[PDB]
RNA sequence: CUCCGAACGGUAAGAGCCUAGCAUGUAGA
């Protein structure tokens, strides 16, 4: 019901994709594809479970 | 319909919207046409592996956003 | 304490277990391209493995570098500025 | 070495004595493989022995660009700067054709726009064959006339780009 | 084929000698053409003659940009050669204009930490 | 952010310690001087 | 509904051999 709330929560999750995709190299790149996120470690990935609209 | 990026550092970063199954050669076009030079002169290389002007586009392996090192003959 | 711990909204002994998740990862794991998709980005194509079987063993932080390697370091992704190693 | 002509060269007015042809593509002609084997010096005489041994007429083949004998011969009398009687006589030769090809197309490049059509017009009644080689490696044979009416009328017949050289009507109006 | 090139040697001979004479009428031609085409404008006839055909180098056949798909500049270099590689309508999705931009939540123009600009043509 | 930094000033100390050791050991220094 | 961006954060460091476009214009006997 608070759409702040959700504004804030999308960009928390585009600010803490900075680092993740950063951390790596220091370019920002222009797409960087989200699934290296969403997986879980039960395969070997984070388990970034989100809330924010992420596009494939 | 495919996005590249004839890239330098050298002041020259220009983009070129070009077909999937076209050319190189119709690419050469498009890239001289946009920024400032003529067909015969330019060079496309990614670490010294030539593109040449016969191979087609989605041959090579080239998709949306890949940039390529522009040079002049 | 001196850790702020979420627990204000129940007991996880008295009151349980306030959510529930293994129906989000049943959805990713298909929303990602099922398993064979969402995993083809790995270099297990390759690594002498038929198939899915379990093996799991800057320990972390480089076996991420490297299992998302080819699915990172990319050509579409960066700049087009590719470099080539001593070998 | 190949910076200077010998000592001293009258500079034309184009651009300079050796950078009438692109910068890029002089720099390719250096490193070559031809020029490895005659830039030991070659002044007036040795000229005409490594013109009459060269049956192409053509600029760059190849994705890398690879100057042919012709061309690079053309750069290579372009820094030895012979006088204009020597490539008079280049041009009065008819028994060899490339090195009258090569004679021509120095005229074109140093020469005054008057000497130009004085020296290249009678340059304009051989009805014979010349080998090119195109910029796909594949060779061409093609007629002189069609060689010098690229050279006198349009632009960069080859890969070396021509100094601007006026239309016929202005000199028409003007002189001869 | 001694007899066949003494015989092309006039072909291109009066091809060349062709374009000369052509290039020098021309500037008369075209000053004329202005003139014709001044008495045309002038008591030829009112909205009742064209003689013409709108010709333009490269038809420049556009689309729609779906909502915010990035205006593509062709580059204006090159374009009296009439190439065929230009007539392609460039009115397509490049990179990520593929997607509707209009589910998302409010709006999202560039997530690059650099969003200096702030216009969408609403007004 | 500053890791990065520590890690490359920490690869510029190894690589000169090894061209240091190289050159102290050098075929131009040590073999050189081995063979006279 | 046409507003389109560029550089740095980037290419390990290395010992043996080799080639070169550039620069002074003088004091004094």
């Amino acid at each position: 019901n608070t759409q702040e709330l959700l504004d804030l929560l999308v960009k928390c999750e585009n600010k803490i994709q900075t680092r993740i995709k950063i951390g790596l190299n220091s370019k920002m790149p222009s797409r960087f594809p989200p699934v290296v996120f969403y997986t879980p470690k039960e395969l070997g990935g984070l388990g970034m479970l989100s809330m924010g609209h992420v596009l494939i | 319909m495919i996005e590249v990026v004839c890239n330098d550092r050298l002041g020259k970063k220009v983009r070129v919207k070009c077909n999937t199954d076209d050319t190189i050669g119709d690419l050469k076009k498009l890239i001289a046409a946009q920024t400032g030079t003529r067909w015969n002169k330019i060079v496309l290389k990614k670490w010294y592996t030539i593109f040449k002007d016969h191979v087609s586009l989605g041959d090579y392996e080239i998709h949306d956003g890949m940039n390529l090192e522009l040079y002049y003959q | 304490v001196l850790k702020q711990n979420p627990f204000w909204w129940t007991h996880q002994r008295h009151d349980g277990k306030l959510w529930n998740l293994n129906n989000y990862r049943t959805d990713m794991i298909q929303a990602l391209g099922g398993v064979e998709g969402i995993l083809e980005h790995t270099l297990f194509k390759g690594t002498y493995f038929p198939t899915w079987e379990g093996l799991f063993w800057q320990i972390p932080n480089r076996r991420f570098t490297l299992w998302w390697s080819p699915t990172i370091n990319r050509a579409n992704v960066y700049v087009g500025f590719q470099v080539q190693l001593d070998l | 070495m190949a910076n200077r002509t010998v000592k001293d060269a009258h500079s034309i007015h184009g651009t300079n004595p050796q950078y009438l042809v692109e910068k890029i593509i002089r720099t390719r002609i250096y490193e070559s493989k031809y020029w490895k084997e005659e830039c030991f010096g070659l002044t007036a005489e040795l000229v005409v022995d490594k013109a009459m041994e060269l049956r192409f007429v053509g600029g760059v083949y190849g994705g890398n660009i690879k100057p042919t004998p012709f061309l690079c011969l053309t750069l290579k009398m372009l820094q030895i700067q012979p006088e204009k009687d020597i490539i008079v006589e280049f041009i009065k030769n008819e028994d060899f054709k490339y090195v009258r090809m090569l004679g021509a197309l120095y005229m074109r490049l140093t020469g005054t726009a008057i000497d130009c059509y004085k020296y290249l017009e009678p340059l304009y009644n051989d009805y014979r064959k010349i080998k090119s080689q195109n910029r796909n490696g594949e060779f061409e044979l093609m007629h002189v006339d069609e060689f010098i009416d690229e050279l006198l009328h349009s632009e960069r017949v080859c890969d070396i780009i021509l100094p601007r050289l006026q239309k016929r009507y202005v000199l028409e109006e003007a002189e001869q | 084929n001694d007899e066949e090139e003494y015989e092309a040697w006039k072909v291109r001979e009066l091809k060349r000698i062709k374009r000369d004479r052509e290039d020098r009428e021309a500037l008369e031609k075209e000053k004329a053409e202005i003139e014709r085409m001044r008495n045309l404008t002038e008591e030829e006839r009112r909205a009742e003659l064209r003689a013409n055909g709108k010709v333009i180098t490269n038809k420049a056949v556009k689309g729609k940009y779906k909502f915010l798909q990035k205006y593509y500049h062709r580059g204006a270099f090159f374009m009296d050669e009439d190439e065929e590689v230009y007539k392609r309508d460039f009115s397509a999705p490049t990179l990520e204009d593929h997607f509707n931009k209009t589910i998302l939540p409010k709006v999202m123009q560039v997530k690059n930490f650099g969003r200096s600009g702030r216009t969408k043509y609403t007004h | 952010e500053a890791r990065k930094r520590e890690l490359k000033k920490n690869k510029k100390q190894r690589m000169m310690v090894r061209a240091a050791v190289l050159k102290m050991k050098d075929p131009k220094q040590i073999i050189r001087d081995m063979e006279k």
